[PDB]
């Protein structure tokens, strides 16, 4: 049981940012999924979270990252996509992806590598 | 616990055995237990009500009491809270525990809040009806309605449900859709 | 918005208390306070997924408690490898059940 | 004499419950050819006198008081003897 | 064997109350429900009511609730009908039939001169073939009941005799021509090879926790 | 009066049952020490008139059709006080 | 329910309880629950035949009703049926439940089947005798003794094992061995 | 007559026992706002002229012999109609 | 099974109903199951004393027996023993299974033992008490005190816990500490 | 022996359901029909272990209806990514409970 | 302490029948079961029959089911049986021995002059050894009985004593020179230094789910 | 949990060939394994499939590999060899490796990389 | 400190036992036996995790019997893999509940 982030490269102030998340041993769409900003010389940000198909579909975000992200998951590869619109220079960190799992009444994060990003 | 036998067609409260002789008990099919629900008596049943009667405790053991006779409700309850991480927060309904069986309109409230307590009691003391049990806390994902249980000597359909998403269940900032 | 000491610190054989203060939302509403060790370079490690249960895989060291509208972390036997960020993680009944994270202690081993 | 308390009693009484068991049947008491769970329970209406209702949803808001007591004492999960322990209290206490 | 002995025939005035017995032997009687059908003259089988002898319960038709009374004896092993306000109409031929266990009236007696409710009706009342040619009779339900329904035939003169109690299971004695299948709401009584032996009023009834057992419209052929 | 309407009657009845529990024991009393599950049964013949046994054989035909019934009424998963709710029937209709 | 006294040696149902003062019952003792097979009864014990007399539904909740004293079975089944892609067919027997205690034969069925329900039922209403306990169902993997139970007021071993390999169980067309 | 054959009694018999169920109560019988399991259990002495204590020692442990053969016999996990089926049996055979 | 009635405040074992009409049944309240511990009869409560009475076999299924009114304890034990690969050796308590109320020590015996048997049980027949059940066997991590219940007809805190570490429990080589 | 169309069209808007033809061995013996998605190049993927439950990691689109002796497979709000092979699997009651696969109905996306 | 106290010695004709009571006391008497033991002179021990107090059930043995006729009376505490048609080999002691809580006949009465079944065998009747040697006394069980077996020593002209009560639960008060051991079908008496006090005959008794409760032959030493 | 093939090279239409099925993470002793063909231009065709060693340890066979075709379990490795006797030229196609495992009440396929065999 | 025999040896048809013998602490107090396949050159696997109960993914061909004080290891249908040494793992009552490993039996398949 493992997750991995792919983007985070370099981006403009003006422009948008995919960041991807995927695992392997566990299915994304079983569990709720949560994002955190770890800004440099800063605290823990949570941003967003995505719960589960057998919840409701629906994204719960912060109130930076309100209209701004946007989140989205593809069951056929188990990935979770976090789209960033209009991005801004204090949107800069590594960006974490993790779960609560839940099995027999002891919980894991299960944290993922977590992509750098830069703005 | 009070009994109700019903003299001439009125019922009173058998809280003496000594009563009468008239009072007659031939067989078991006299006795009866009858779950009658709480919006009989009036009580609010709108969900940002009725949520509030409804609170979390740890280390109060589930009891759970039969009852045959039952009473058709207009509102019925459906929680599937989980905690905002995910979490279970309500048990598992076990064998035997049903949804309540006749129910005109089922407020399947889901969404997220916190969860203080292993079950979800009754802050008024009333039980949760099932289909044929009445239990003192709430089970996740199984329809019920609020009510209370009368034990008597007897003498010689469409649900339409309704979906919530409320933030914050069991504190006085919940949010509902 | 649940708050902590901008930093602590304490001699490796006594025993750290981390403070975190919430409010009647965040931790006096009944949810439940979890903590994380963040080290540098890696992502956070969970420390206590409850007010006092603990997952496993953590050291028995680590033990927290909730009292009031704050919980308390506290680290018996603190080695020299402790030396991280702490934080305090819970949710608010406000926000629509948000997650909010402390500000982060940075633990220092004397 | 039954005082009721409540702010609003419902006059008619909507009441559902299982198969008298004595009743004419014909394939339906066998499992397998039998109804499933939600279609065993028949329904009625019990429009008896108002005096009969509004006092029978305020002896169940009193046997509540003394029913969650007794549950509490009892240690096990569900409770099936209420009934037979009236029936025992009622009997014991007649003689005869 | 199953014998349901009938009281003979009766005569009454207009206005007047007969009790009709019909004996029952070979059984335990208190096990079994005893039901009552009633058939005019050229017209089917109507059911009357049902009374129960191990609890002396007792349920009629909504137009036979207050003409008639059910009342049963363990000791004598018998039941006994009362009418009341007899007409004219009223005078017709009384059929004692024992509720089987399953509920099939597989067993009738000797003929007696004198919404809610499922509906079951069929769909032609005069079918007509020659013999050799194979015909199917189909009974509708109002509802879904299970694979439990009953066909009866009665030629003329005669008591009506239970073919199939269920969907498809054949009554033993009965010949193989006879083979009926359905389910849900839909079953179909189907004739081989029609013979001449086989032209008669085929009757279909529903036992499936319907209190109201009413039969079938009828089929001659 | 019973009549058996089963096509064969066995009349030998070959039954297994639980011992006394007033009968003399010795250390067999002790969990520890007394016999497996299996070894806790009391074998015996019951061939007896040949009238008590074909009549019990139909018996439990009847009781078969009001027994569904009244598990299916019934909400628990095991049932274990019908002969304690018998026994109250018999004796609240007495009355003695 | 009907009950059984027996008078003057010869039982008779006790379809009403005004019979008669002669009628005793002096304690619990006399009240037993004797569960009886269907071989007895004379109905076919081949598994081809006694097979097809088994059922699968879903919506009924099994069953389980106590009796005492028991009767020896020359026929019993064991039936560890899977679906034919491996799932499990029948439940699992909970805590309580074991085989039935005496089996001259015990017909181990095993192999592969449609399962169109939850709980395999009887199709002829009876029940599915085990150790001490009658259920309306079919527990994957303990040996039972198709029968009835009856209640009564008392008056004041080897096993052979069969392997059977079934395709197609519950099906007209169904091969064995 | 009760002869007590153990090596020693303890003549204060120090009992604990949940509520009378009948007692005054205020909030405390709503789940919600009751105590926790340990909390509803009321403690009492029962140093009762030393000869009720010593003889309810000895009738325990004659009970076992008793009970564990009842037990067994029983085919359910938990056993809760052993009062009530005292109270059957002491009530069938006095008829009154 | 025995019965108790205090006559003039004396108990007799009953073990004939018609002992007399003098002795009254008004309620079922008069009934009464009390458990008893074991210490009150002096046995020995030392815990290298108290594990020699206790077996291990398997075949035989655990039994509960309901019991009201209990006695305060002052040698309790709470056995969280497994075996010595690490693999469970009692069973988990289930649901309504709790500690001993009243408890003035509980001696908390963990360590390492074998397990010959699927259960433990007691080598004198007696129960093993729990917060308002009497078990036969012995539960994981689970207080309880050793006793036998007695039924009778009724007329008209502070735990200090001690831990222990055994090596080869049920043996007679057998280390504490 | 179970039948399949031998292809399947619809709009990317539209709802597309697929049928499955069995007999009363194949579907009518009570046996559950499974419904795969062989994307070209990769092994097939489940997408109906039932008649309709859906197994976990399925989207919620894919849903399946048995009704008598035959089995509907449909796809609503179908995307560009699922044009692929889809086979109906079942049992038959006769050949001694051998898996039976459909012909394959080629989903195309216009 | 328990007291089974015998009544006095009798001299009845033959074809009479006499009545032996004796008196229990020092404990519950409804609670522990009665049992009765025949000792022709020089022979053994024989079990005749069981009686419990509390319910009034009796069993007997296969040859004195009719011979003996057990009675017990609650208020008298004491346990009395009558005999019928006596012969001169019925004559002989009659021991009244309290069935213990785990099945031991642990304490005797004062002697009193006048398959299914689970056999119990000794190896050797007539074991010889000197003082100070050490013997063993092996003990059969036809069935796999538990570790409960009880052995008796009785030397001549008193009353049996019991030694061990299970396979090596010693009675107190007994020499620990005598030590038993046993599992299964096969139990070992063994007596670490025998002495002149020892010599005497032992019997060997299965207590375990088995209502006939018959002794062993015996070994005199 | 994951399965891989190997075997399935080129084969004259006279000759044998050999399949071996691996897992990782999933025994196959204990789950039912069933084989399918995937010949090109043709639709699924199961071949045949074998039972858990606590169930009869026999391998059901469809017609066209009724006897031709033959299966052997090695429980050292945990690798399940499937004998094709007899080869033809229809036989051609990708051969999966697949096992319904259920697990509280939801059951997945685990589909292996499946192996070409060209004849 | 339960031994084995030094060495066996069993025709691949023949069914070949192993014998271990314990003592009262070892096998006769209760503790179960287990058996270990020590391939050369690899960890070893073991094959009966109890008296007679048997891991997952063990071939049925290996089946152990304890009986008294002594535990017996049977190989039946003998293949030419099986040539490896055996060991009897089990648990002493005394020495605190160490575990004791047999001196291992080399089987030579002929
Ligand atoms: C109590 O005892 C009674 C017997 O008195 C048991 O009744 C049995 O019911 C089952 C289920 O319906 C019967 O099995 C079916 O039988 C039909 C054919 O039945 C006809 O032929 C019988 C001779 O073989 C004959 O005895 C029957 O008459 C009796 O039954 C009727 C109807 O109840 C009654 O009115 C009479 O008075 C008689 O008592 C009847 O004429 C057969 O066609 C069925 O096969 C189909 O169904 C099976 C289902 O598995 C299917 O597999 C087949 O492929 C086929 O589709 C089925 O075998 C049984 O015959 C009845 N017993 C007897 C002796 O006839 C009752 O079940 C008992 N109660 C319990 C056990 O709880
Ligand atoms: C009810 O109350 C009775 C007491 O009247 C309880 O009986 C107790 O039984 C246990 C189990 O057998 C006894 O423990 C064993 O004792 C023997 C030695 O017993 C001898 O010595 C006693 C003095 O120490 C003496 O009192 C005994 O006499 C009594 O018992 C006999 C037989 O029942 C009876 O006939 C008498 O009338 C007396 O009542 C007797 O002479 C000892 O050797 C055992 O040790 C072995 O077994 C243990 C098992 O764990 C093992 O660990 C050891 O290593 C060794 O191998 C064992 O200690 C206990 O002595 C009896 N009680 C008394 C007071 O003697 C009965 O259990 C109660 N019922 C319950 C609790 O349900
Ligand atoms: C929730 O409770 C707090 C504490 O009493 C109070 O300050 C706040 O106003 C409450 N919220 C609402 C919406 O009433
Ligand atoms: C199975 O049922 C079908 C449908 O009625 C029928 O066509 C077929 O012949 C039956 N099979 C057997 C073996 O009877
Ligand atoms: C354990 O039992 C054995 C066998 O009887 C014995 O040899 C040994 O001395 C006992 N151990 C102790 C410590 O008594």
């Amino acid at each position: 049981v493992q997750l991995v982030e792919s983007g985070g490269d370099l981006v403009q102030p003006g422009g948008s940012l995919r960041l991807s998340c995927a695992a392997s041993g566990i299915t994304l769409s079983g569990v709720w999924m949560n994002w955190v900003r770890q800004a440099p010389g800063k605290g823990l940000e949570w941003i967003g979270r995505i719960k589960s198909t057998s919840d409701g579909g629906r994204a719960d975000f912060a109130a930076p990252a309100r209209g701004r992200f946007t989140m989205s998951r593809d069951e056929s590869k188990n990935k979770l996509f976090l789209q960033m619109n209009n991005l801004g220079i204090e949107d800069t960190g590594m960006y974490y992806c993790f779960t609560r799992v839940q099995r027999d009444g002891t919980k894991d994060d299960f944290w993922g590598r977590g992509t750098l990003v830069t703005v | 616990i009070p009994l109700g036998v019903i003299h001439n067609s009125t019922l009173q409260v058998s809280d003496v055995d000594k009563l009468v002789c008239r009072d007659k008990l031939s067989s078991t099919n006299q006795l009866r237990s009858v779950g009658l629900n709480l919006e009989g008596n009036g009580v609010a049943t709108d969900v940002p009500s009725a949520t509030k009667r409804w609170g979390f405790r740890s280390g109060v053991p589930p009891k759970v009491v039969n009852y045959e006779a039952g009473e058709w409700a207009e509102n019925c309850y459906n929680l599937e809270i989980k905690k905002p991480d995910g979490s279970e927060c309500l048990p598992a309904a076990p064998d035997g525990i049903r949804g309540f069986p006749r129910c005109r309109y089922v407020h399947k409230v889901s969404g997220t809040g916190p969860c203080a307590g292993d079950f979800a009691f009754h802050k008024e003391g009333a039980f949760f009806l099932y289909d044929r049990l009445a239990s003192t806390v709430i089970y996740r994902g199984t329809t019920f309605a609020e009510g209370v249980v009368a034990f008597l000597i007897l003498p010689q359909y469409y649900s339409t449900t309704i979906r919530y998403q409320a933030t914050g269940f069991g504190t006085n900032e919940t949010e509902y859709l | 918005v649940l708050t902590q000491p901008p930093s602590v610190s304490g001699a490796p054989g006594q025993t750290v208390t981390i403070s975190c203060t919430g409010s009647y939302s965040n931790i006096g509403a009944g949810y439940d306070v979890q903590w994380y060790q963040h080290l540098p370079g890696t992502a956070p490690k969970l420390l206590i997924y409850d007010n006092v249960h603990r997952p496993s895989g953590v050291p028995d060291r680590f033990s927290g408690s909730k009292s009031g509208t704050s919980a308390s972390l506290a680290i018996t036997g603190l080695q020299t490898e402790d030396e991280a960020d702490y934080y305090c993680q819970s949710y608010d009944s406000r926000l629509r059940d948000q997650w909010v994270f402390g500000g982060g202690t940075k633990l220092t081993v004397l | 004499a039954i005082v009721n308390a409540q702010p609003k009693c419902n006059p008619n009484l909507h009441y559902w419950t299982t198969q008298d068991e004595g009743a004419a049947i014909g394939l339906a008491w066998i499992p397998y050819f039998g109804p499933a769970a939600e279609g065993i329970y028949t329904e009625g209406l019990m429009h008896n006198q108002d005096g009969l209702i509004c006092g029978l949803r305020q002896l169940a808001n009193e046997t509540t008081q003394a029913l969650q007591l007794f549950l509490r004492a009892t240690t096990e999960l569900r409770t099936f003897s209420i009934l037979n322990r009236k029936a025992i209290d009622f009997l014991l206490q007649r003689w005869g | 064997q199953v014998q349901l002995q009938q009281s003979g025939t009766e005569l009454v005035k207009p206005g007047a109350s007969v009790k009709l017995s019909c004996k029952a032997s070979g059984y335990t009687f208190t096990s079994y429900w005893m039901h009552w059908v009633k058939q005019r003259p050229g017209q089917g089988l109507e059911w009357i009511g049902e009374i129960n002898p191990r609890n002396g319960r007792t349920d009629f038709s909504e137009k036979f609730k207050s003409k008639a009374t059910l009342t049963v004896d363990t000791s004598s092993s018998t039941a006994f009908i009362q009418l009341s306000s007899l007409t004219s109409e009223d005078s017709a031929v009384y059929y004692c039939a024992r509720w089987g266990y399953y509920g099939s009236s597989d067993y009738w007696g000797q003929g007696t001169a004198l919404a809610s409710d499922i509906v079951v009706t069929q769909s032609h009342k005069f079918m007509s073939t020659s013999v050799g040619d194979r015909v199917s009779i189909t009974c509708k339900a109002s509802q879904d009941v299970s694979v439990a329904v009953a066909w009866y035939q009665q030629k003329t003169g005669q008591s009506p005799k239970l073919l199939i109690y269920s969907a498809s299971y054949r009554i033993t004695g009965v010949p193989d021509r006879f083979t009926g299948s359905g389910s849900g709401t839909d079953f179909t009584f189907t004739i081989s090879s029609v013979q001449a032996e086989d032209m008669a009023v085929y009757y279909c009834q529903q036992h499936y926790s319907t209190p109201p057992w009413t039969f079938g419209g009828g089929t001659k052929l």
